[PDB]
């Protein structure tokens, strides 16, 4: 009753959205959150598949990016908690010290 | 059906009548009556939270379908176990699942 | 059509449960009053109306017609709203629950699962409530009761995960029905053991509750994180009957007189142990969550699954 | 599942128990010497039992799994690379006031997370071993991340490589929509008479070219290469150039090979249009550089474009496989030389506030084997002959010329040109006039001179390595 | 179902909307949250019932609650960003916005030609799921435990304080 088209669009606008996030935000949290934002709507478009073909494999996809989103969610939260130490601030531009 | 779709009703009248509920309750409070630098010990304790909880969604899935995964799932299961406690022995070594040094 | 007023009168029961839940928390706040009284060599509260009977209304009352406070310099949103998680999450996940063969309000596929989500929704009352109140005291300690709570709800799931192992399900009633012989509290008893103190530590009860998070709440905000926190008490008590003492199941009486004698049991027995235990420092509680509780879950998954296995 | 297939599962299953074995030898004591031992034990122990799954033939080991002598080729390839990171890490370390021990763990997981994409035939599993050799990465790149420059090229790389594995795992998930199986085989069965390129297909595989290619450092999405490479600490350099780039190519080999999808005309000259764009900007951006590290990025840059000229010719061609194996063992020993003199040369490691930068001017009057060593790497890898990094050329243009790609080919040459000059213009600064003490150090010493020795030996007398290329064969 | 469906995808699209457009951290994770309780309620639609409780379990009740934790523990107000508001004037965003929508109209066009008998949604259970993730995608569960052990060890010692 879902059309597969539907969900796959769903996804790629979220992905589109979440891209935009990432590169018009100067704060590195914002940055963060547009990848969150990416990968989910490539969790969402894996499940959106194996829902369409009546599959497992879509879900157990969903559940292996998941685990990655956690893992970099994790990681970059770190990164940017050192960076607010290190540098009192979360401009991403202010890191650009290696250039040429 | 119609048990289904009853209960598909009854479920979503729980969810509204409780949200309605609560907004309206605090509408009645606001109505009613007259006028007049934290450590990273927080993040590390999330962080650990959130890939033991994946890990837990692992072993959820595990747990259904016992009898339908043989010895097999047992041992995969186990060697998924023994990482699981392997990662928190070293948490636990380390200091990072300490509060106080 | 008989179709027409079975899906009303299955929305009526649902609505029943929904304002029965309500009440109990609200009547088992004043409950623990008196409780307290009767464990503390006291009486409580037993002169407004009938033995108390009206107190909750006065306490309902007051609150209700109280001054309408929020902070200048704070936001509005976040701090309206974590009393409405503190509410709602636990409220919806009392829907789960079988009270009687014929009275459930979702008979869902998940069931354990939508509690698990509720209880992960829960935790953002706390946090809200911390954050939006501008002040630095009630942050630092809506922080650390967020750690607590995180460090309490990452082994419930697996602390229930024994029952579905023996039940095949993550549905209830097939839960309750693999209980028609033996209860899990005998086999899963490391499983009813640290669901009781997972279940409690969500909660922020006695023993598990840089001033509070609270102190910038009044009036009928105040009541609404009361009465969650009690209507959460209800559910989680509920929620025990139904995995570990067979729910409905009972030899003699109807069941769902034996559903509310085995949930008033420990319900009681949650008051019980507000009046009897101390409360540990924070680091022995963090300790006990991960370096005790979590490996035991494991375990006793483990186990579980041999045993069950060996059959 | 067999015992069989068990017995197949050898270096999975060894690294895996390195990584436990010395995270719980961690967690008794924090030992950097005992630590770094179980490390390079289990590595070498890994390294050992492919001869034991070898002699197991060659077998599918899961839906997911499929290991033939390609993928022992492979995991050989990213075990040695992985040997070689330890090696150059421990007289980095000994300089790291902070922990020392975590950089062994990351490095197994990592080389774990190679070992999965050496043998994966299955989208499941080629976005899992993306994903283990690059968190990892992403902890090791700025393991240092006290220092400036480390902890900026942490930053970078994990983000570029958050956004590339989204967009990795969206393409993945367009060809699982269309296809409905994410087995290799899979993708483009359902399709047929002429109907190959399907929109949708070919948008998915588009968006994992993006992944990848970042991944494989290719232009346009390449301009991560220098700035990662220069902040990342030198062993950290050695490994990413090395392993990551091997591991990645060779399941993009084997995607390539079994996809049936992999014979669309458009994916071709897209690839075509990669490759001579990163062999010519590779070239041209390493012209004027004083810095070794974004030298050595750019002519990363320009040597996966000559590995992806490779690739264009898997179908046509039948020695593309063997030109890919031939060129991935030059490049192996070649960067794994230059980076690893690099990190002698920036070893131990002298702290967050000071320089790390390299300074090649005049290094043989002081330093003369290391000198010789970085030069014979050098000229490996500005394809002169005498040199195994000429041998990979000149495979390269092999299959270059039996498929007719013309222009890949003129690439090549106009490339291997501009290679010539700044490549020279570094081999001679070794020679000018400028302005350790331990068994570790003498060690990586070691370790670049073998691997100078290899691509000098293979260079005059090339038979055992193509032999030993040609042995290894896929289940087609 | 389709109904749901809808609704769900609608307010998910309107709340990513606002993420990337916000200036308060704490409010932009708000609508983070509806957002993936929206992706959540998707899932139950299409009937992926394990994937719709794990979207709230691990998403919303994990992943947001480390990122609001880290944005309480900055105490982040808008140090010479929110009083800038860089990302707001079409002269910064107006490259971006064109870029993507770029890439989402390819992206819809290779979408729209399609094969689409429609999904069915029927529930896929979650002991289903272990079936096939005890079954015949073992290695991914083992080796995914392996990758959050390096997630972890990852993000312990990168955020310490020493
Ligand atoms: C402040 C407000 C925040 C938002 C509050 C909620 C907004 C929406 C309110 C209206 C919702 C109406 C009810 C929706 C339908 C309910 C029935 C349903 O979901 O049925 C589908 C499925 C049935 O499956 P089952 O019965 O197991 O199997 C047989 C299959 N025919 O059953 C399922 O899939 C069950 C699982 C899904 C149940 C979701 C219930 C709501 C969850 C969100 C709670 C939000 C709490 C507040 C915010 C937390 C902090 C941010
Ligand atoms: C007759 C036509 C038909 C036959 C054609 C045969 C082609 C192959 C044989 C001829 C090759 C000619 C190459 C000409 C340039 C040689 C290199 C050179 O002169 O380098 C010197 C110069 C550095 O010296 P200087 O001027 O001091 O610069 C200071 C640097 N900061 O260096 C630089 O400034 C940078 C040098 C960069 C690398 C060299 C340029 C390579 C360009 C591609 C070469 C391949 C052939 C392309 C076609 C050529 C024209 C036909
Ligand atoms: C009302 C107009 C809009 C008002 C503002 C927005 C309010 C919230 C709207 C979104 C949530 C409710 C969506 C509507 C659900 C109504 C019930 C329904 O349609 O159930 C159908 C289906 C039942 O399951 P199935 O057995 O498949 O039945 C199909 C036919 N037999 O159900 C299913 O399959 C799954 C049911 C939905 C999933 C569970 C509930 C998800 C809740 C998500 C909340 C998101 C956050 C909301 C934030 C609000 C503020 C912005
Ligand atoms: C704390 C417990 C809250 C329970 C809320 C729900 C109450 C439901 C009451 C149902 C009563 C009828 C049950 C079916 C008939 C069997 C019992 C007959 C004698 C009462
Ligand atoms: C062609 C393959 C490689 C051949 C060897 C390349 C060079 C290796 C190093 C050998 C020793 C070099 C000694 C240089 C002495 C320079 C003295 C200059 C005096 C003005
Ligand atoms: C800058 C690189 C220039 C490379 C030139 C390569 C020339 C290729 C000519 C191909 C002709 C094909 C005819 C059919």
């Amino acid at each position: 009753m879902i059309p597969l088209q539907h969900g796959l669009i769903l996804a790629a606008i979220l992905f589109v959205l979440g891209l935009t996030g990432l590169v018009i935000r100067r704060n590195l949290l914002f940055m963060l959150i547009g990848l969150e934002i990416m990968i989910n709507a490539s969790a969402l478009a894996f499940v959106v598949a194996g829902s369409y073909w009546g599959q497992t494999d879509g879900q157990v996809m969903y559940i292996l990016a998941i685990s990655l989103a956690a893992a970099e969610a994790s990681i970059g939260l770190a990164l940017l908690l050192q960076l607010h130490r290190r540098r009192q601030n979360l401009n991403i531009d202010s890191v650009s010290e290696m250039r040429g | 059906s119609t048990e289904v779709i009853a209960h598909h009703w009854a479920f979503a009248i729980f969810l509204i009548v409780a949200i309605g509920l609560c907004c309206l309750m605090l509408v009645g409070g606001w109505f009613l009556g007259g006028r007049a630098r934290l450590s990273a010990k927080f993040y590390l304790v999330a962080m650990f939270f959130v890939i033991f909880d994946v890990e837990a969604l692992y072993l959820f899935a595990w747990s259904t379908s016992i009898r339908e995964s043989g010895w097999v799932g047992f041992v995969e299961a186990a060697i998924f176990i023994f990482v699981l406690l392997a990662g928190l022995v070293y948490l636990v070594r380390i200091g990072a699942l300490d509060w106080t040094p | 059509s008989p179709e027409l007023i079975e899906i009303l009168l299955t929305i009526l029961k649902a609505v029943v449960i929904l304002l029965v839940v309500v009440t109990c928390g609200a009547f088992m706040s004043f409950g623990e009053r008196r409780l307290l009284g009767l464990f503390q060599n006291r009486y409580g509260p037993n002169r407004v109306g009938w033995g108390g009977s009206l107190q909750l209304v006065a306490d309902m009352i007051k609150m209700f017609f109280k001054e309408d406070w929020i902070p200048k310099f704070s936001d509005r949103v976040i701090f309206t709203l974590a009393p409405m998680i503190a509410f709602t999450s636990l409220l919806l996940a009392f829907a789960i629950v079988p009270v009687s063969p014929g009275w459930v309000v979702a008979d869902l596929n998940i069931g354990i699962l939508f509690f698990l989500m509720m209880a992960g929704l829960a935790v953002y009352a706390v946090l809200f409530a911390g954050w939006s109140s501008n002040n630095k005291y009630s942050l630092l300690g809506a922080m650390r009761a967020s750690a607590q709570t995180l460090s309490y709800e990452v082994f419930l799931g697996l602390s229930l995960m024994g029952v579905v192992a023996q039940a095949g399900s993550f549905n209830m009633t097939d839960i309750v029905n693999s209980q028609a012989h033996v209860w899990n509290v005998i086999p899963q008893f490391f499983g009813f053991i640290t669901f009781a103190i997972a279940g409690v530590a969500v909660c922020h009860r006695h023993p598990f509750d840089a001033d509070g998070y609270h102190i910038e709440y009044s009036g009928m905000k105040f009541g609404l994180f009361f009465v969650g926190e009690y209507i959460g008490i209800v559910t989680i008590s509920a929620l025990m009957v139904t995995l570990f003492f067979g729910g409905w199941q009972g030899p003699l009486l109807p069941p769902f007189i034996w559903f509310a004698l085995k949930t008033a049991f420990f319900m009681m027995m949650f008051i019980l142990i507000r009046a009897s235990l101390p409360r540990p420092r924070y680091d022995q509680v963090m300790s006990f969550g991960w370096k005790i509780c979590l490996p035991l879950t494991l375990i006793n998954l483990l186990v579980t699954a041999a045993v069950i296995l060996w059959q | 599942i067999t015992p069989q297939n068990l017995i197949a599962l050898l270096p999975l299953l060894i690294v895996g128990l390195t990584v436990v074995v010395v995270m719980l030898s961690i967690a008794w004591r924090r030992n950097h010497f005992l630590n770094a031992t179980l490390s390079v034990i289990g590595l070498n122990a890994a390294l050992v039992s492919l001869w034991f799954v070898g002699q197991a033939g060659a077998m599918d080991v899961t839906p997911l799994m499929r290991v033939d002598g390609f993928a022992m080729l492979y995991t050989g390839l990213v075990l040695l690379a992985s040997l070689a990171t330890c090696t150059f890490a421990y007289p980095w370390l000994e300089g790291y006031n902070d922990n020392k021990d975590e950089f062994y763990l990351l490095v197994l997981i990592a080389a774990l997370g190679g070992i999965l994409l050496a043998n994966a035939n299955h989208l499941a599993s080629l976005f899992l071993g993306i994903e283990l050799i690059s968190l990892p990465l992403f902890g090791l790149v700025g393991y240092a991340f006290r220092q400036k420059r480390s902890l900026e090229a942490s930053i970078k790389y994990t983000i570029l490589s958050a956004a590339a594995s989204s967009f990795l795992l969206f393409g993945m998930a367009l060809v699982y929509a269309q296809s409905g199986d994410l087995s290799f085989v899979a993708l483009g069965k359902n399709l047929g008479d002429g109907m190959l390129n399907e929109p949708l297909l070919l948008a998915g595989f588009g968006l994992m070219i993006v992944g990848l290619g970042f991944k494989l450092s290719l232009v346009p999405f390449h301009l991560w290469t220098p700035d990662v490479y220069q902040g990342a600490p030198a062993p950290v350099s050695t490994f990413l150039a090395t392993a990551s780039k091997i591991a990645i190519f060779g399941v993009v080999m084997r995607l390539f090979l079994y996809a049936p999808v992999g014979d669309s005309e458009a994916i071709r000259v897209v690839l075509a249009i990669i490759a001579f764009a990163s062999i010519i900007f590779g070239n041209l951006m390493a012209l004027s550089q004083t810095n070794i590290k974004r030298l050595l990025g750019y002519s990363s840059i320009s040597h996966l474009g000559y590995l992806l000229v490779a690739l264009i010719a898997l179908q046509t061609g039948e020695m593309s496989m063997e030109a890919v194996g031939v060129y991935l063992a030059g490049y192996l020993f070649s960067s794994l030389g230059a980076f690893g003199v690099v990190s002698l040369m920036s070893s131990p490691y002298r702290g967050p506030d000071a320089d790390s930068l390299f300074s090649y001017r005049g290094l043989f009057w002081h330093r003369p084997i290391l000198a010789a060593v970085m030069t014979v790497m050098m000229l490996s890898l500005a394809g002169i002959p005498m040199t195994l990094g000429f041998i990979g050329k000149f495979y390269v243009l092999a299959v270059g010329v039996q498929a007719h790609l013309w222009w890949l080919v003129g690439a090549v040459v106009v490339g291997s040109a501009i290679g010539l000059y700044y490549y020279l213009r570094v081999a001679v600064s070794l020679y000018l006039h400028a302005p350790p003490s331990n068994w570790q150090y003498s060690a990586g010493g070691i370790v670049v001179l073998i691997s100078a020795l290899l691509v000098l030996v293979l260079g005059v007398w090339p038979q055992p390595l193509i032999s030993i290329v040609r042995l290894a064969m896929p289940l087609m | 179902m389709e109904f749901a469906f809808y609704i769900c995808g609608l307010i998910a699209i309107l709340a990513t909307l606002r993420v990337i457009t916000h200036t308060n951290p704490v409010h932009a994770l708000l609508y983070l949250i509806i957002s993936l309780l929206a992706i959540s309620g998707v899932f139950f639609s299409l009937g992926a019932y394990f994937a719709g409780a794990l979207e709230i379990i691990v998403y919303a009740g994990a992943i947001m609650v480390l990122f609001v934790f880290v944005v309480m523990m900055l105490n982040l107000g808008g140090s010479e960003i929110e009083q800038e508001r860089q990302w707001l004037k079409p002269q910064v965003w107006i490259g971006p916005a064109i870029l993507s929508a770029i890439m989402l109209v390819v992206i819809v066009y290779a979408i729209l030609g399609v094969n689409d008998q429609g999904i069915d949604g029927t529930p896929i259970s979650a002991k289903a799921v272990g079936i096939t993730l005890f079954g015949p995608y073992v290695l991914a569960v083992e080796l995914a435990s392996m990758l959050l052990l390096a997630g972890l060890v990852v993000a312990f010692h990168v955020g310490r304080e020493e």
